[PDB]
């Protein structure tokens, strides 16, 4: 229907979003499957981008893909899809599924002293 | 900047405007810190008069080793012709 | 090289780097009314720590009261009474327009427009005759407590609230005569301080600094407090995220300010003002004098405090300028350990180095205006 | 007892919108 | 739930276009503001002409501090030093002993008036009403230490200001 | 409310509104500044039996802050909390 | 328990608790503690080395979507060795929730700062340098805030008295307003107010 | 004992960093005297600089004196850009407070502090 604004200030309208939500979905998969699997991001993460990635290939529509991936306008479905991908490649380098780097004090989290 | 006499001259004249330094123990090969009895601080402050007169900046690395009148001659000999 | 001005000494000190009439780096230096409150607090009890809050953010004080006090009802687990959270929310959107009132017209005033300052500050003074029947003070009322309010509403107030109410949409309708189909004023609020709805986000902004970029939130909708989900309001929602769209979410707020106003007026209910425990609250003067254990309570909640138990809330409200929160941590004891003040106007002014670059001289002190920054609660 | 409330049926309609009444000739009227 | 403010497309038929450009250059909405500042011209002012007329205020009114006396010419307050306790300015400072028939009275009431925040938490914490903040609010002074107020000048504004602060206290004592 | 007919009209004309029926100076309409004494209602507290502090102490009941976590299979990834519900556009005004 | 009693929200309770899980399990690097209080505010208290790996999962992980850093907070708490407690509140408009990141450093110790996750960091943070002391490294422009420019110490630090060392006045022989060692004409007067019994045994903490 | 440095990995890191903060402030001493108008000379302003890097000589621990260098960095950027105004420049100066008791007999003739 080509809407016309997504009443966000700085977010433009996105012309075809099933096939960029596509790209960036199989490309947070490609960067997610350099993570081990026993780290539970990875696990989590594709868990849930498959989830959004089947909803995407099961809706042609636009409106009733928004109502259904449940996350605002589908421009910052998009939006969110990209900052995932940033944050998949973050955490290949921080590698944060590694043990506790040090415990705390003894009396660090002990409210009231 | 033009020979070594002149280069030598000026940095005891610095060397000599400088108040805390006795003009009497002021040699060429004196030292800063255990003969002429300075502080750390009173040899940086030798070095950035160095710097007004010469004009060029000299950076740390290579001015904490000069603790001596000769040792300054020969660092602005280095980084010139002469 | 270019200018640099040094605009000395509410007060705010601006280091503009101007490149000619562009601005290029706008430094606002800040702590000319720093006033160590939240360390003052930490030395007092928590209904003597109640009225700095007044006067953090002077112009919505009752708001900043009832922040203050669903900070301490939420660490003390306890609730208010029902026609306490009536008589907040009444007086929290009363508020609401004094602030609105404060913050449009003098951000018209700022830029020229001197006229309807002094059309609405009568409206204001109104207000200002209703916190002082309800309280005795006209602004730092001490009104909103821990517990509920601290006295009940005079016989005949809400008639008179009732005839402010009445008249003061003409008010706003005049208001919006002088400015809003303005093309001066539209000159200096249209393309002026334009932020995106990602950066507002990022930079920490909140309440119609927020909704002037297209963001659907207000915290009396999305994590309603006292009696909020029971009123019926919109929300206004801008478009460009500029001044003028900001304006517009202003006067529109105060639009809805009326239409809540309305709402508490028809559905306050009757009973009690304070929470019925007397562990909390201070009992009432006739039984304080006549029964033992109202004047043992008395007597140690008026020199020792109520004691609230330990641990840390982050307590945040949908004040006039935006989210007003409090992170209080208690210790077990009568006094705070710690009271870290969230103001909106803090995270504004920060955000006003970039909302200024690319803009006149003339644009920032609109950009000044439209984040509606007061230094009480700036410097705390 | 006795406590500030409102009267029996409420209290009457509050108007709360814009009220520019749109006044003025037309753009065609004033060339 | 939400309304949009400013999200209005303008009608471009030619109707809406010479409207606007009427409005452009024969400046409507200027008139519009003109003819608004023009009805408050001849309005009635809001002023009030002080001091021969005073802003109206209610009796919970928070003015100058006074220390009030029984109906037999005996202090109220028996120096219980709750007021000092619970003052949030600490503006308060108390010293008591008893007195020649062995009562508890104060020696030392002081209120620095210019650390008082006049937030009445004085009047509201004192359990036999002896300190009230009272109706004055027209007592500026021309030296700082004219508001360091002792126990002498707060008493003599309680039998100064009595027949007020009793009428006020009457209004308003069943609401606390 | 002392203006002349004339004034008024050239006032009303002048506003585009009608300003006698919505005057911003109060009159006679407001409250009385003295008013009859209240009897002001008590809270659900004030009862002679069943009234135990025990059975109504919030302050007690408070409790310290359950570890979730602490350092001494195919389970759904969750968030904070359900996802917000979008707003709908207001019946009442839209502006649309 | 009904009227005056504050009502117990167990759905947001065991929603929380179930993210809190979420975020220690995904992040075990970091997280130490993971806490959700009575009236239901979910805390991760994590190692002060993933300041920025944590924050960042918070405000782009699709399931957290924490975007607006609401507060930035230091709370000087002297009996410990790590005396500040750097806390972090987040608001997740997606989700509408909110998380409370605590984390913890000495007075020699460098926290690293987190303006590039959020922007909105870069005056709180400032404000942690110059009421607690606290250095926040790769700061853009990391300076005072709100004290007056030549003031020595950090005044939210619970060792700095309530009033300060120095006091100003104007001093009409130099023409200057000028800076004296603290005389008050009233000593601020100290209240012990603390009872010696026990409100809450429910904090009870256990006896050596 | 092992912990995060700040900047410098050792004490001649920390001193090289003091030193450059020294000769920051040396620079800017004239400058100083002459925008805000003092009426010290340049060589008293050089002496109350030395006075307060000689202050902090006693430090041995290079998180400190990170800490001292970052902090005399703050107080010369106050400086430079005209922030501080006359007043913060002339507090390291104490004009008008009167000078302490220094030996026992005139602290014993004064009043109670040791
Ligand atoms: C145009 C030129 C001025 C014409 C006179 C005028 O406008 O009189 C106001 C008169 C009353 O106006 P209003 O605002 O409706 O009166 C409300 C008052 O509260 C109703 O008035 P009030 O109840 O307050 O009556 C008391 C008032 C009575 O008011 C007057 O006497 C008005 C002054 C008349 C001259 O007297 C005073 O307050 C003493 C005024 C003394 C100073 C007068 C200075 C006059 C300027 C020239 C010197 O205006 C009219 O009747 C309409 C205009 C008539 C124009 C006639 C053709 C010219
Ligand atoms: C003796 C009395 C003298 C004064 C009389 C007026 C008194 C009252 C004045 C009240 C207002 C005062 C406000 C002060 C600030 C003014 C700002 C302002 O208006 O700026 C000017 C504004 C500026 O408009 P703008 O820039 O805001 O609007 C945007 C315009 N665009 C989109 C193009 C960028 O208007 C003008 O410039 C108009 C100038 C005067 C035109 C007069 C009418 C000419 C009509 C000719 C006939 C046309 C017929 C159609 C075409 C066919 C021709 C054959
Ligand atoms: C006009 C008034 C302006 C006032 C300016 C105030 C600036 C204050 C900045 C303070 C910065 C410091 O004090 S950092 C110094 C701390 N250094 C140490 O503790 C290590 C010991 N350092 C020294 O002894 C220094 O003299 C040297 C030069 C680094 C080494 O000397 P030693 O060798 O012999
Ligand atoms: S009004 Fe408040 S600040 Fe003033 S003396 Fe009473 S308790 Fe203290
Ligand atoms: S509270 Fe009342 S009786 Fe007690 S010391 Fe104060 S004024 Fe006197």
């Amino acid at each position: 229907l080509l809407k016309k604004t997504t009443g966000l200030v700085g977010l433009a309208v996105c012309e075809t979003p099933h096939e960029r939500l596509k790209i960036l979905y199989t490309k947070i998969l490609d960067v997610l499957g350099h993570i081990p699997k026993n780290a539970a991001y990875r696990k989590y993460t594709e868990q849930i981008t498959n989830e959004k990635l089947s909803i995407v290939k099961a809706e042609p529509d636009v409106k009733k893909l928004e109502e259904q991936l449940q996350g605002g306008q589908i421009e910052e479905v998009i939006l969110q899809a990209e900052n995932e991908l940033s944050l998949a490649r973050k955490m290949i380098q921080w590698k944060p599924w590694e043990p506790l780097v040090e415990e705390p004090p003894a009396s660090q989290w002990k409210w009231p002293i | 900047p033009l020979t070594l006499e002149g280069i030598k001259d000026r940095v005891l004249y610095v060397l000599k405007l400088y108040d805390k330094i006795d003009p009497e123990k002021l040699s060429v090969n004196s030292h800063f810190m255990k003969d002429l009895g300075l502080d750390s601080l009173d040899q940086v402050e030798i070095i950035m008069a160095m710097e007004d007169e010469f004009g060029f900046e000299i950076p740390d690395i290579d001015a904490e080793k000069l603790m001596c009148p000769q040792e300054i001659v020969d660092y602005i000999a280095d980084k010139k012709d002469v | 090289s270019n200018l640099t001005l040094n605009f000395g000494p509410g007060v705010l000190r601006l280091v503009m780097e101007l490149s000619g009439e562009m601005v290029r780096k706008c430094d606002p230096h800040i702590g000319l009314l720093h006033r160590g409150t939240e360390k003052l607090i930490e030395y007092k009890t928590y209904l003597q720590a109640l009225p700095y809050f007044d006067r953090l953010d002077y112009v919505s004080m009752m708001c900043n009261e009832q922040a203050y006090s669903l900070a301490v009802e939420k660490l003390l687990n306890i609730q208010p009474p029902p026609r306490a959270q009536w008589i907040r929310v009444l007086f929290g959107e009363i508020t609401r327009l004094l602030n609105h009132i404060m913050a449009v017209t003098t951000h018209a005033l700022d830029i020229g427009a001197m006229t309807p300052f002094f059309w609405m500050f009568e409206e204001r003074e109104k207000m200002f005759e209703f916190y002082e029947r309800v309280s005795g003070a006209r602004m730092h009322a001490a009104y909103v407590r821990p517990g509920g309010v601290h006295q009940d509403l005079p016989l005949g107030l809400m008639d008179d609230i009732y005839e402010f109410s009445k008249n003061f949409s003409l008010r706003i309708d005049e208001l919006e005569e002088m400015l809003t189909n303005n093309r001066i004023w539209r000159n200096r609020t249209v393309d002026i301080g334009v932020v995106t709805a990602e950066d507002a986000l990022n930079y920490g902004f909140s309440g119609v600094m927020l909704r002037g970029s297209g963001i659907q939130w207000d915290l009396r909708k999305t994590q309603p407090y006292d009696v909020y989900d029971q009123v019926e309001f919109d929300v206004p929602i801008g478009s460009r995220g500029d001044c003028y769209d900001r304006y517009l979410c202003r006067v529109e707020e105060m639009r809805q300010s009326i239409r809540i106003i309305s709402q508490c007026l028809n559905k306050m209910p009757p009973g009690e003002i304070k929470v019925d425990d007397a562990k909390v609250s201070p009992p009432k003067r006739a039984e304080m004098k006549t029964s033992m254990e109202s004047l043992i309570h008395h007597f140690k909640l008026y020199t020792e405090g109520y004691q609230v138990p330990p641990g840390a809330t982050y307590t945040a409200i949908e004040a006039p300028k935006g989210e007003f929160g409090v992170y209080l941590v208690s210790d077990g004891s009568s006094r705070p350990y710690r009271c870290k003040i969230k103001a909106p106007g803090f995270a504004h002014l920060a955000g006003l180095d970039k909302m200024s670059k690319g803009h006149m001289l003339a644009d920032v002190v609109a950009i000044i205006g439209t984040q509606d920054i007061v230094f009480g609660e700036v410097d705390r | 007892v006795k406590q500030d409330m409102p009267p029996v049926g409420g209290y009457g309609p509050i108007d709360y919108k814009r009220n520019l009444p749109r006044r003025g000739l037309s753009g065609y009227s004033m060339f | 739930t939400y309304k949009y403010v400013n999200l209005r497309e303008p009608s471009m038929d030619m109707k809406s276009v010479t409207d606007r450009a009427a409005q452009t250059l024969l400046w409507t909405e200027l008139i519009r503001g003109l003819g608004m500042t023009l009805s408050y011209l001849f309005r009635e002012p809001a002023t009030i002409n002080y001091p021969f007329e005073k802003g109206p205020l209610s009796p919970r009114f928070r003015g100058e501090h006074a220390l009030r006396r029984y109906p037999s010419g005996e202090e109220r307050c028996i120096a219980c030093k709750l007021c000092e306790a619970v003052c949030p300015a600490q503006a308060i400072t108390i010293e008591a002993e008893p007195r020649a028939d062995g009562s508890r009275r104060t020696t030392r009431y002081d209120i620095d008036m210019t650390k008082c925040i006049y937030c009445g938490f004085c009047q509201e914490a004192c359990p036999v009403d002896a300190i009230v903040e009272g109706p004055n609010f027209e007592f500026s002074t021309e030296t700082h230490e004219e508001l360091l107020y002792n126990k002498e000048k707060l008493l003599n504004n309680g039998d100064k200001w009595e027949a007020e602060i009793a009428a006020n206290i009457q209004a308003d004592y069943l609401y606390r | 409310a002392s203006a002349t007919r004339l004034i008024q009209g050239l006032r009303n004309w002048a506003s585009g509104r009608d300003l006698q029926a919505k005057l911003q100076l109060r009159y006679q309409e407001i409250s009385k500044r003295t008013q009859p004494p209240p009897k002001l209602p008590v809270g659900p507290s004030h009862r002679l039996s069943n009234n135990y502090y025990c059975a109504r102490d919030g302050r007690r009941e408070a409790m310290p802050p359950s570890i979730v976590m602490s350092s001494q299979s195919e389970k759904k990834a969750v968030s904070p909390a359900p996802p917000i519900k979008r707003w709908e556009l207001s019946q009442d005004e839209p502006y649309l | 328990t009904r009227p005056t009693v504050r009502p117990r929200n167990d759905v947001a309770h065991k929603q929380l608790s179930a993210f809190g899980e979420y975020v220690a399990e995904i992040l075990p690097k970091y997280v130490q503690q993971v806490q959700v209080s009575c009236f239901s505010e979910l805390e991760i208290c994590i190692h002060p080395d993933g300041v920025i790996p944590v924050l960042t999962f918070l405000r782009d992980h699709s399931n957290a979507q924490f975007k607006s850093l609401a507060d930035l907070t230091a709370v000087d708490i002297p009996t410990r060795q790590n005396r500040f407690e750097i806390v972090y509140n987040l608001l997740s408009l997606r989700f509408n929730s909110r998380i409370r990141v605590k984390t913890y450093t000495d007075e020699l110790t460098p926290v690293e700062s987190s303006v590039s996750v959020y922007k909105a960091a870069n005056w709180y943070e400032r404000e942690i340098w110059d009421m607690f002391g606290v250095f926040f490294a790769n700061h853009p422009d990391l300076r005072r805030i709100l004290t007056d420019y030549g003031f020595e110490g950090h005044p939210f630090r619970k060792d700095f008295p309530l009033s300060g060392y120095v006091e100003l006045r104007y001093d009409d022989e130099v023409k200057r307003v000028v800076a004296e060692p603290v005389e008050l004409a009233q000593e601020f007067r100290k209240f012990d107010l603390n009872s010696p019994w026990e409100a809450f045994p429910a904090y009870r903490q256990p006896p050596e | 004992t092992s912990v995060k440095p700040i900047f410098s990995r050792d004490m001649n890191e920390a001193k090289r960093r003091v030193r450059e903060l020294y000769r920051a402030w040396y620079r800017e001493v004239p400058n100083t005297v002459h925008l805000f108008q003092l009426d010290i000379s340049v060589k008293q302003g050089r002496d109350k600089v030395r006075e307060m890097f000689k202050k902090n000589a006693h430090v041995t621990d290079p998180r400190v004196v990170d800490l001292l260098v970052i902090k005399g960095k703050m107080e010369l950027e106050e400086t430079i850009n005209v922030w501080k105004q006359r007043t913060h420049v002339m507090r390291f100066f104490h004009e008008t407070e009167a000078p302490r008791p220094k030996d026992f007999l005139s602290k014993f003739y004064v009043g109670h502090d040791p």
